[PDB]
């Protein structure tokens, strides 16, 4: 009541106008975390993006048709993932890249993959993953030196699936390992999994100048599949 | 039809509706356009509710001990208690349109939601809509047995049904498509019979409880002196009392069907 | 390896601290706190005309 | 922090002028600005006032009608448009930036102020001059209408110096809160309607002229001043 | 040889255990049955404070007792007056992803740090009007968890490293390091007297450490998961723990044990904060079941619960006068509880 009032209202709700200023755009922006391995393209994907649109965090932000993602990547910490991914939820989607042309270093990729999927605080958030360096696997598994069957022995008696999409002038012997380390992930993803997020494999292999347009349409299908289990039709 | 059916399923609706007004502003996740549109779809059902029932109620209540009143109002008590339901009936039926069309809008344009609805436009949109039903009210009373003022009803009614019928086939199908590319990937340890159950028990609902009302007024206005049409013009009463089923119903399948929204339900009952 | 000597010398210091017997120390913390037990808001509340949240 | 005046100068009566006050050196659009005028001989008084934002805009009761106040962040200037000069505008006019939160100290920096030739609460400053020198005490008065103290807790009664060939400068805030760049010999003192201004030592940067302000409603008005002589 | 080398080890931790449990003849429960068990205490929200975007992670009273200051996901600083929910400052943030705040207390200043490894000191008392970084001090290799002014000039910090760093603001230095966790280091506190401080590091095991020398002056190891919270009791000898294994243990840095276990059947989820109240005889400990479970010191059980958030609460501290209480949660509001009577 005092004439000390402009502090109770003439600066108080200028603030909050700039608050409710600033949230539109807050929930505007759809955040994404990128997680992966030393050798893989998590590195050059994240700045192949940028390109084009002891620190920790390495912000990045981009857009795809009037739409803002903020890509997290996250720099040097500790071997352990356990305490900081907390944090990350509520976040549209998780982007994880592996390396396929590595069989030595792909067992414990598939672990951590299933320690990020069966997370307790990311059992809402759909994952993404790009199985990256795909051109050395396709220029390796030709000249035949490492066999598959020899860390994974069910590689064996495998089929590719019915519903497989060759690129034009491919090898169809060396889709079979495609899908098979592509569906090693995807059943590591559908056991325990129900419905409330699900995984969106993707073949890139260095230079895939389309990654963003994949980013926006799997966080296109992410939303849409979870209204529409909100709203009770899927 | 006797009256006990009104005051039962009438003071149902009455619960339900307060129920869940109070759960929507007492928690704070649920402050979207949508819970907005269906707390204006609610407010709109008590006027149907009250509207559907103080008119018989009026005429017991003029036909029994409490028939202490001038008869001078008569007259006044009939035109509001006769222009309310011209009010609310139409305030309902744009309240089910603006879920339908938010969640459509939701669906289809999910990336550009929040550049598109926001709580201002939320609460605009429902002062824009009980504005033009008011004026829709005002029009029936002063422009009353006109042969406009009934065809510009009936009109409006079988175009916001095919509008929201096409609206919930557009999703089922888009649904359709996810769920079976969902069913395609590897190790699938599912149903288009939800999506499917859920769209019929939406569209059906809404149809059978609503065409009857307009379907009597149409043969009014067509043959009033048909022997069919007659029979079907004497089954005024109970084509009120399926109104109110509607009015009964809605809740139970927009409101209640929520997870979180079930949740402030449970924390309000123990209270 | 050789840096596992260095704990050594960690755990010696925690070792030859003094300690006090559990039961002086409980009461100790226990005393302190009646000893502002009149002066503590959450504990007992004042009255509303001193409290300065909504008076 | 640094406010410049202009626009000043020699007025034929009937005319109109255009002050403006040109911040640098802070945040601008954050602080509410005043404008302070002084007749050559006589106290200060009180002219216009307009908050951040310029939602809230007040005018002396002498010169409501007259007078308007405006300002634009962006240039970081404020402007004062007046129109129809009286006789009695004659006036040293000043620029004073203040700003409002919890801790706070409004009307802490004085601009350099600008000249003009033209051809319900009162405090009342019981004394006119004080003979003094330098190594003693001093206690300068000033009296109120109104009881200053508010329910919030704060008092609203300010203690500004100007000095025989300087600006205004804040001493004591709220009659108890010392400023920025003062030493400590300051301290304030008072009843709740009678207030006392204390000085430990002096020295010779503490001559001039003391004024008593209040801020408790919008017409804060002053004391006719103590002037202190050697 | 090493395995000899363990071997002393192993007989020099059975010998921190023997000489821990010999001094054990009794506990809290022991001595404070026959004390009188303080009543169902019933605290209630009396302000809201709305305006945060996103999840709230850290909020810390002033020295007035009236200033506060809390941190959020979105990116910002707000400054609140209390006592009439106004607004002082609303400062923004470089890194969105901000994990701790606190307020100097001379009133001066505010720090703030998060998964970026860097803590940031900005300046509320500027001439210039508004509020500027001051500092940035980027000796961390790890994400950083909790700050602590100890004057205008010194600062502490833990990281997700599994270290402890004392800094000085006016050169940025890192003038003494602690080390010796082999976890993520989580929360914070100093005492009051400003000379010691505690850190549990997601290794189940606190430790003490001097400010002045620098070597870790005491260990404790009590509990079985990641160690969530610690708050030092207003006598400065004992402090509270609340870890992920739903459980919080009271210590005593001259008893070398736990005192209490604060375990509820009910309760199933892990501690997020934990704070005391002036007279030390309210525990008060926030949670992840959206509630504030108010437990008592001494007699360990519950005297009251604080449930008022929608979401997770993550921050909890208390007044320095005593008189509130505020709780921030993960629905992005904060709200200053106080009693009745």
């Amino acid at each position: 009541l005092s004439a000390e009032d402009k502090a109770a209202v003439e600066r108080s709700k200028m603030i909050e106008k700039q608050l409710q200023k600033d949230k539109q755009v807050y929930r505007a922006t759809h955040r994404l975390l990128l997680l992966g391995a030393d050798n893989s393209g998590k590195s050059t994907i994240v700045k192949q993006m940028r390109i084009y649109h002891t620190s920790g965090i390495f912000e990045t932000k981009f857009q795809v048709d009037k739409v803002n993602f903020h890509m997290f990547d996250v720099g040097a910490q500790r071997d352990e993932r356990r305490k900081w991914i907390q944090c990350f939820n509520d976040v549209t989607a998780i982007i994880f890249v592996v390396d396929s042309s590595d069989y030595n270093r792909l067992q414990e990729a598939l672990n951590d993959f299933k320690s990020i999927w069966n997370n307790r605080w990311l059992r809402t958030i759909s994952v993404i993953l790009f199985l990256n360096k795909q051109d050395l696997l396709a220029e390796k598994v030709l000249a035949g030196k490492s066999k598959i069957e020899d860390y994974f022995p069910e590689f064996a008696r495998y089929t590719t699936p019915e519903d497989a999409t060759p690129e034009p002038g491919e090898d169809p012997r060396v889709t079979r390992a495609k899908y098979f380390i592509r569906d090693e992930f995807l059943r590591i993803s559908t056991a325990s999994g129900d419905g409330r997020h699900y995984c969106y494999p993707h073949f890139t292999c260095s230079v895939d100048t389309e990654n963003a347009r994949r980013i926006f349409n799997d966080c296109r299908d992410i939303i849409q599949r979870m209204h529409l289990r909100q709203y009770e039709l899927l | 039809i006797a009256v006990e059916v009104f005051l039962t399923l009438g003071v149902i609706s009455l619960l339900e509706n307060i129920l869940v007004i109070g759960a929507i502003v007492k928690n704070k996740n649920l402050h979207s356009p949508m819970y907005f549109f269906v707390c204006s779809l609610a407010v709109a059902d008590m006027l149907v509710s009250m509207s559907s029932a103080w008119e018989t109620i009026t005429i017991y209540l003029l036909n029994n001990k409490h028939l202490v009143i001038a008869d001078a109002f008569v007259r006044h008590i009939d035109n509001v208690f006769d222009s309310m339901i011209c009010i609310s009936v139409v305030a309902s039926m744009c309240s089910l349109l603006a879920i339908a069309v938010d969640r459509y809008v939701t669906i289809f344009y999910a990336l550009r939601y929040h550049h598109i609805m926001t709580a201002r436009r939320s609460g605009a949109i429902i002062a824009g809509i009980w504005a033009f039903c008011t004026g829709c009210g005002i029009v029936f009373i002063l422009y009353s047995e006109s042969t406009y003022v009934i065809l510009c009803l009936i009109s409006m009614f079988f175009a916001m049904l095919f509008l929201l019928v096409s609206l919930y086939i557009h999703m089922f199908l888009l649904a359709r498509t996810h769920v079976k590319r969902i069913a395609a990937l590897p190790g699938a340890s599912r149903t288009s019979m939800q999506g499917a159950v859920t769209v019929t028990m939406l569209l059906g609902v809404f149809t059978v409880c609503w065409a009857p009302f307009f379907l009597h007024l149409t043969l009014m206005l067509s043959c009033p002196q048909n022997l069919y049409c007659s029979r079907f013009m004497s089954h005024f009463n109970m084509y009120l009392i399926l109104i109110m089923c509607n009015s009964v119903m809605d809740p139970l399948i927009y409101a209640f069907r929520s997870q979180e929204m079930r949740k402030t339900f449970k924390e309000i009952i123990c209270c | 390896i050789a840096q596992a000597r260095k704990l050594v010398e960690q755990l010696k210091m925690e070792a030859n601290i003094d300690r006090i017997k559990v039961s002086k120390a409980a009461a100790d913390l226990m005393a302190y706190c009646e000893a502002h037990a009149k002066e503590d808001p959450l504990l007992t509340p004042v009255p509303a005309s001193e409290n300065p949240f909504r008076e | 922090v640094q406010l410049v005046e202009s626009g000043g100068g020699l007025v034929q009566p009937g005319g109109s002028r255009k002050l403006s006050c040109s911040a640098s050196g802070f945040a601008f659009s954050s602080f509410g600005m005043h404008w302070v005028r002084q007749a050559p001989e006589k106290g200060l008084e009180w002219v216009a006032y307009i908050s951040s934002g310029s939602g809230t805009i007040y005018y002396a009761d002498t010169v409501k009608g007259r007078f308007t106040i405006s300002r634009d962040d962006p240039k970081n200037t404020l402007f004062l448009q007046m129109t129809s000069l009286r006789s009695e505008d004659t006036a040293m006019y000043y620029c004073v930036r203040s700003i409002y939160y919890y801790g706070s100290s409004p009307f802490d920096f004085w601009g350099q102020g600008t000249t003009l030739t033209v051809s319900d609460i009162v405090m009342t400053q019981a004394t006119s001059s004080v003979p003094v020198t330098p190594g003693e005490s001093v206690s300068i008065s000033c009296r109120s209408s109104k009881s200053l103290l508010h329910s919030n807790g704060n008092t609203y009664l300010y203690w500004f110096l100007q000095r025989p060939g300087q600006s205004p400068q804040l001493l004591i805030y709220r009659m108890s809160n010392l400023a920025s760049g003062v030493p400590d010999r300051f301290s304030g003192s008072g009843s709740g309607t009678a207030f006392t201004l204390t000085i430990s030592r002096l020295e010779a940067e503490d001559v001039g002229v003391y004024y008593c302000m209040q801020h408790l409603e919008y017409p804060l008005t002053f004391g006719a001043g103590t002037k202190l002589e050697l | 040889e090493l395995d000899q080398l363990r071997q002393e080890a192993e007989q020099l931790k059975n010998q921190i255990r023997d000489a821990r449990k010999a001094c054990a003849d009794a506990t809290l429960s022991q001595i404070t049955n026959n004390i009188d068990p303080v009543g169902r205490i019933q605290m209630r929200t009396r302000r809201t404070l709305r305006g945060h975007l996103a999840k709230i992670y850290a909020m810390h009273w002033g020295t007035d007792s009236r200033l506060l200051v809390s941190a959020s996901q979105d990116g910002k600083l707000i400054i609140w007056d209390s006592y009439t929910t106004n607004k002082v400052h609303a400062i923004p943030l470089r890194s969105s992803w901000v994990m701790t705040c606190a307020y100097a207390p001379s009133g001066n200043y505010v720090a703030c740090g998060g998964l970026d490894n860097i803590c940031s000191i900005y300046n509320l008392k500027t001439r210039e009007g508004n509020v500027r970084v001051s500092r940035e001090l980027a000796g961390h290799t790890g994400y950083l968890s909790c700050c602590r002014f100890l004057d205008d000039n010194q600062i502490v910090t833990s990281s997700g490293d599994t270290t402890c760093a004392l800094w000085d603001i006016e050169t940025g230095q890192q003038t003494t390091t602690f080390t010796g966790h082999t976890g993520d280091v989580m929360s914070l506190s100093l005492a009051p007297d400003t000379r010691l401080f505690v850190s549990g590091a997601c290794d189940a095991s606190a430790k003490l450490w001097d400010v002045r020398e620098g070597m870790c002056r005491q260990t404790f190891t009590g509990h079985e998961s990641d160690i969530n919270a610690i708050c030092f009791f207003p006598n400065g000898n004992a402090f509270a723990t609340g870890s992920d294994d739903a459980t919080c243990r009271l210590f005593d840095l001259r008893a070398d044990q736990e005192l209490m276990t604060y375990s509820h059947d009910n309760i199933i989820c892990g501690i997020t904060s934990v704070s005391f109240s002036k007279s030390g005889r309210l525990l008060l400990a926030g949670y992840d079941d959206f509630n504030c479970n108010v437990w008592d010191a001494l007699k360990a059980d519950r005297a009251g619960v604080l449930a008022g958030h929608d979401n997770r609460v993550s921050c909890l501290g208390v007044t320095d006068d005593g008189m509130a209480v505020a709780t921030g949660s993960w629905d992005s509001f904060l709200k200053i509880w106080n009693g009745s009577s």
